[PDB]
């Protein structure tokens, strides 16, 4: 009954001629089932009649096309992640295939601690291994279809966050030693005449030395084991993971607008190109790529023993480099630093906005030569204009998002640990570890709970909003028909 | 209404104390005790400094939070008969939260000024570090306020516009500029946070 | 030269970040209590469906927890009130932020409950703003973290 | 004290090779574009991270508060 | 009653808990300066020398390898009671 | 791979009754979207409009049974040629035969629903019996 009810729908909708009793049926077919679908007319042609054809209607009048480029096996669940928008517009839909793996989604970890990865590639390749029988037996729950829909990015983002993991060197909120560590203490107190702090270091000198001597030389893989232990690790976490949020979104952000190039070009539409997006590729960069070329430069050009005058400074120049500097400054100066500000700022914040608008006027001219609607073209152009330029901004401090969840994750695991663990192991170990069991138990269900699904769950969500506020949100823009054959969707 | 009454009568009540205790300072010739200068100065500018900071985030966090509220509810309450505005709208939403975003980042900065004192009396020593105490406090002050009151000016606006998607779909981008204008408002007060705070040394 | 009543602003803050974050919480659980008590009367198959603003209700209160802990395990007894009043303004940031973030997720979360009591699709949206309450709360302890060293 | 011009040049050497490896193409059969681009984004952005988190361990201009107490504990070490 | 999520559990926590305690342990006997501050220590023993460090190293990595094997155990009775109703029916 | 497929449109032309064969075959390939070429049609223009009123009451009657067998608790397992043949017309009128033999005992059911609610109620005529047995003591 369904499939005559759907029958009779589609004849409704087809339409009858009064020349003879055919009927023309207008259809949106793929270019490569249209052979299968002359395959339906050779079944037509044999039983039921012989005059019963198909012929491609190429004309341009509307015929809006359906979208039907989500065609793909179990990668198709990245798609669905996009699929929140409805992209359309017939060919130029550039999404997850271009992105997966740089996507938001795959980099949606900034939570790494090794064992969390491997727990979460644990999880999501047992539950692989068994999809057969899953599929085969009763559906539980819906939160457990949406899992089983994205059991390969979980899998996959898994394997990322185990990377995410080695790299920060944080198993657990322990470090890792692994060939070396760097660092030492009897040359910086021996040479550094801050020795015999035996006892008097535990008496007068409470967690008060931290010089560098005669040392240096970074992990050759991620991040050295002392840092973990040490107090001020919230401070030179805290640098090394701004900095690194800044050069991975204005890259991140880079790339998104670039895609837009190729989206344009192949598309025709000339004007736009060398009228509308260059503009913002040079705008971008002027105010971006030097914030990001300064942080390069400062985190080379320096040493140890190079602070000025004052100790340490931590950066010192990383934030007194506004957005507009007006004048003054001071400290870091060097030379041809302030000429090249200056024209970066006359080049973007005053050429920029002020080429970016004209576009169909300039034709208008022409046209009016030659013998559209000025106001609703201006206007429209001129919001997206003040949009995009504003949401630059917006969107670079946007992009800092998941480092607060990089940052929380990793003190919930260290206050967690030193909570439950370090209460848990201790001396006299018969009553040490008699009630080890318990504790150890307390620590799985915790760190499974508030760790692995809680905060799992919260930088899930995270980097799909990175994805589709400012990531997918700069190359591709609109809506369209999704896909909609007959399938016999109800079984 | 009885937590109004009394708010009121502690407001009133605390008002006419403080009126009278003026008046009656001034009457009997005794100025020179109800000392300004003194509060201001024996006063640690630690605690200005941090409670500008304190305030600062805080602000923004809770105008940040009024926003994203008052116009979630509108959203589940304008999305269960058309659910395709459960996530369209949602570029409204986030404007709201990076709102509070403008408070995190200025909440380092006017932090990335703050020192030690090993100094306990005001006379010569202090002068500056009074002066960037109090400019600090005040530009936190600003922005926690501003970002607040753009932040639940933006939250109404975008529950508005959420509501009125509800019936024709094609007025959500006509209408999508009140809130970018609440938004460069917060810009603005972000802005005059980082020009009270630029020249300022303490220490 | 250590003043006296030093440990005074660092306690508070400590109590503060406890007490205000642990309010907003109870006040999330609440009100997401009475949305799914609202709820359960028509849609019985749906009550571990929506039961998570509470636990982002825990979350927040995890927060507050951390923070507290951290502020109290740093105190000393000569404070030399230039960290003390550190110590309180993290303290307060994160209390209030704490409160606001359990105010929205207490409203969004009813709402939400009741809209995916009625209608089954529009769960996974309310999720995305819902999400962002935390956020919200998530940022004072960031700001209370910074806070601790400089 | 660890050298780093030795683990520069094995990481930049290996992620470029996984990077540039896709003009081998070994299925040459199935969409093949999902693929290429998979590995190209993985070896890129892997090679970005582990760079940039050598070079802020690069010329470490304040140094860790070792406050465990245990300095004469690490002198061993 | 021993339901199949009970069971399964059991098993999964069980598993976590011996790699998870056998790495402790290995971690401990190598005496990695990692976990120091978790390690208990006593103010008599600083003046004393390395030596007494890696002796309550040495106790707190047997107390270690002695909750692993009772987390082996429970893992193994968990095993037991999961393959005695799974071969019940 | 590439996100181009383009997509294109076409006629489709047909006849009298292939049109039904060959919409079927075509339902079953399943490769189509069917474009609406007849916007002012609002169910009174649709032609087949007596096909679709026989369509919904069979799915009426549908819904009744499966409500009905719900409530009894019987399983639905259908599996194993789910898509047999699409229905073809002179068939469907034994197909609602069979249908209408059902509601044949549906019908017979309800009175037997309204027979079991007059047994109730002879039920609780006897509980307030029961009730006035004891009910003599508080005569008394």
């Amino acid at each position: 009954v369904r499939k005559m009810k759907a029958i009779y729908h589609t004849l409704n909708l087809c339409n009858i001629d009064v020349t003879q009793k055919c009927l023309i049926a207008e259809v949106w077919c793929p270019v490569t089932d249209l052979d299968s679908i002359q395959f339906a007319l050779r079944r037509g042609t044999e039983h039921s009649g012989s005059t019963v054809p198909s012929i491609l209607n190429r004309m341009q009048t509307n015929q809006t096309p359906p979208t039907y480029n989500k065609t793909n096996k179990f990668t198709h669940g990245f798609q669905n992640i996009v699929d929140a928008y409805g992209i359309g517009t017939y060919r130029e839909i550039n999404p997850a295939p271009y992105t997966v793996i740089t996507f938001p989604f795959l980099f949606a970890v900034m939570f790494g601690d090794f064992g969390h990865g491997i727990l979460m590639t644990l999880f999501a390749v047992w539950m692989v291994l068994r999809e057969s029988r899953i599929l085969s037996q009763k559906n539980e729950n819906e939160m457990f279809s949406m899992v089983f829909s994205g059991r390969y990015i979980i899998l996959l983002m898994g394997l990322f966050s185990i990377y995410t993991g080695l790299i920060y060197n944080d198993c657990f909120s322990k470090s890792l030693n692994i060939f070396g560590s760097s660092w030492s203490v009897r040359p910086m107190f021996t040479i550094g005449n801050w020795t015999e702090e035996t006892l008097l270091g535990s008496s007068v000198l409470q967690l008060n030395p931290a010089i560098p001597g005669v040392f240096g030389g970074p992990y050759p893989f991620g991040i050295d084991p002392i840092w973990n232990i040490a107090t001020n690790k919230l401070t030179f976490l805290n640098s090394f993971k701004m900095k690194m949020s800044v050069i991975l979104g204005i890259i991140h952000m880079l790339f998104g607008v670039s895609l837009s190039l190729f989206n344009h070009i192949y598309f025709k539409k000339p004007l736009n190109i060398y009228f509308g997006f260059i503009p913002e590729i040079i705008f971008m960069s002027s105010l971006f790529g030097y914030l990001v070329i300064l942080i390069f430069y400062k985190w080379t050009a320096y040493d140890a023993h190079s602070s000025r005058n004052a100790p340490s400074l931590l950066i010192h120049f990383i934030n007194m480099f506004l957005f507009s500097y007006p004048e003054s400054g001071n400290a870091m100066l060097y030379s041809g630093q302030k000429g090249i500000q200056c024209f970066l700022i006359v080049v973007a914040m005053l050429c920029v906005p002020w080429m970016l608008l004209f576009k169909p006027l300039i034709l208008r001219h022409q046209y009016l030569r030659k013998k559209f609607d000025f106001g609703d073209t201006m206007v429209h152009q001129a919001i997206h204009t003040i949009e995009y330029c504003l949401g630059c901004i917006s969107n670079t401090a946007s992009y800092l998002r998941l480092w607060a969840l990089s940052l929380a994750h990793a003190q919930l695991s260290e206050v967690l640990w030193t909570m439950v663990i370090h209460i848990g192991l201790h001396v006299r170990s018969l009553a040490g570890g008699l009630g080890l069991f318990f504790i150890f138990a307390a620590f799985a269900t915790l760190t499974v709970a508030i760790l692995l699904i809680m905060e799992g769950l919260s930088a899930f969500l995270h980097a799909l909003r990175l994805h589709w506020v400012e990531f997918q949100n700069k190359f591709y823009t609109g809506t369209g028909f999704k896909f909609l054959p007959f399938s016999f969707e109800h079984i | 209404t009885g937590l109004e009454l009394l708010y009121l009568g502690i407001f009133v009540a605390f008002w006419a104390c403080m009126i009278v205790v003026g008046i009656c300072y001034t009457i009997f010739d005794l100025g020179f005790r109800f000392d300004v200068a003194w509060f201001l100065t024996e006063t640690s500018p630690f605690m200005w400094s941090n409670l500008g900071i304190g305030l600062a985030i805080s602000l923004s966090v809770v105008g940040a939070a009024w926003g994203i509220y008052i116009t979630g509810s509108s959203i589940i309450g304008g999305g269960v008969k058309a659910p395709r505005i459960k996530t369209k709208n949602l570029v409204s939403i986030i404007f709201c939260e990076a709102v509070a975003i403008y408070g995190i980042i200025m909440a380092i900065v006017i932090s990335n000024m703050a020192e030690p004192f090993s100094a306990t009396d005001p006379k010569a020593i202090g002068h500056r570090n009074y002066h960037a105490g109090y400019s600090m406090f005040g530009a936190g002050l600003t922005v926690g306020l501003s970002n607040l009151f753009c932040g639940v000016c933006v939250g109404i606006v975008g529950s508005g516009a959420a509501l009125a998607d509800a019936q024709n779909p094609s007025l959500f981008v006509k209408i999508l500029i009140v809130e970018i204008f609440g938004s460069a408002i917060g810009l603005f007060g972000v802005i005059v946070a980082i020009l009270q705070t630029s020249r300022v040394k303490m220490g | 030269n250590n003043p006296e009543y030093s440990s005074f602003f660092g306690v508070m803050g400590a109590s503060s970040a406890m007490v205000f974050s642990a309010m907003g919480a109870a006040y999330g659980t609440a009100k997401s209590g009475t949305g799914i008590a609202a709820m359960s009367v028509m849609r019985p198959e749906l009550i571990m469906k929506s039961i998570i603003p509470v636990v982002m209700a825990g979350i927040i209160a995890i927060y507050g927890l951390v923070v507290a802990v951290l502020i109290a395990n740093s105190l000393t007894d000569g404070i030399t009130l230039y960290r003390s009043f550190l110590q309180l303004g993290a303290g307060l940031s994160v209390g209030l932020s704490g409160l606001a973030a359990g105010f929205a997720i207490g409203i969004v979360g009813d709402a939400g409950v009741r809209g995916t009591a009625q209608q089954p699709r529009l769960f996974v949206g309310m999720i995305l703003i819902l999400i962002f309450a935390e956020v919200l709360g998530l940022y004072g302890l960031i700001v209370a973290l910074i806070l601790s060293t400089k | 004290a660890h050298s780093f011009a030795l683990p520069v040049i094995i990481f930049t050497t290996f992620w470029g090779l996984i990077g540039i490896a896709g003009p081998w193409f070994v299925p040459k059969g199935p969409n093949r574009g999902v693929i290429i681009t998979m590995l190209v984004a993985t070896a890129v952005c892997c090679y970005l991270f582990w760079l940039i988190a050598i070079l802020a361990q690069l010329n470490p201009l304040f140094g860790p508060q070792l406050k465990n107490e245990t300095i004469w504990y690490v002198r061993f070490l | 009653c021993c339901g199949p999520k009970l069971a399964a559990c059991g098993i999964v926590l069980s598993a976590w808990g011996v790699i998870m305690l056998i790495m402790l342990g290995i971690f401990f006997n190598v005496h990695s300066a990692v976990l120091i501050e978790d390690v208990p220590f006593t103010e008599k023993d600083f003046e004393n020398g390395p030596q007494n460090i890696y002796n309550l190293y040495e106790q707190v990595s047997y107390n270690c390898f002695i909750a692993a094997g009772l987390y082996l155990l429970l893992g193994g009775f968990s095993f037991c009671q999961v393959r005695l109703n799974k071969r019940k029916e | 791979l590439f996100r181009s497929e383009e997509m294109t449109l076409a006629q489709l032309f047909l006849q009298s009754e292939a049109a039904y064969c060959c919409v079927s075959e075509l339902e079953e390939l399943g490769k189509v979207q069917f474009r609406d070429l007849n916007p002012d049609v609002n169910v009174f223009q649709r032609k087949f409009v007596n096909e679709v009123r026989r369509c919904e009451e069979m799915d009426r009657k549908l819904r009744f049974v499966e409500k009905e067998i719900r409530k009894a608790n019987i399983p639905i397992m259908d599996t194993g040629e789910n898509p047999e043949v699409p229905f073809p017309r002179d068939m469907i009128d034994l197909e609602a035969n069979f249908e209408k033999i059902e509601n044949e005992l549906k019908e017979i059911n309800t009175n037997q629903e309204a027979l079991k609610r007059n047994f109730l109620e002879l039920t609780e005529l006897k509980f307030i019996l029961r009730k006035t047995q004891q009910f003599f003591d508080e005569m008394a």
